[PDB]
């Protein structure tokens, strides 16, 4: 997952949503990585801050 | 009546419906208040500082 490319939408309280650019997908990829799945195993996602 | 100009009825209670379905947040966002309605007749806006 180190440099691969994700795609991803904010969701806001209202439920509207915007898209995250890469450049968003990637800041939250290289601090939520870790906790994503992989084959064989499952992960829990945490709050993210 | 005189230059005064007063509306009569709303033409998006449909969509303030609409919000109401998906969450208390979305019907007291800000946006929701934004919802327009048109001018109510010959004439124009201004700004004034």
């Amino acid at each position: 997952y180190k440099n691969a490319s994700m795609q991803g939408l904010y969701i806001f309280a209202d439920m509207a949503s915007k898209d995250m650019t890469p450049e968003q997908s990637n800041v939250y990829r290289d601090n939520s990585y870790q906790q994503f799945d992989t084959n064989n195993v499952r992960r829990v996602n945490n709050r993210y801050a | 009546w005189q230059s005064y100009r007063t509306r009569l009825n709303t033409l998006f209670a449909r969509q303030l419906v609409a919000r109401a379905t998906t969450g208390i947040d979305t019907i007291l966002s800000m946006e929701t208040q934004n919802i327009q309605e048109p001018q109510l007749g010959k004439g124009f806006y201004a700004t004034f500082v």
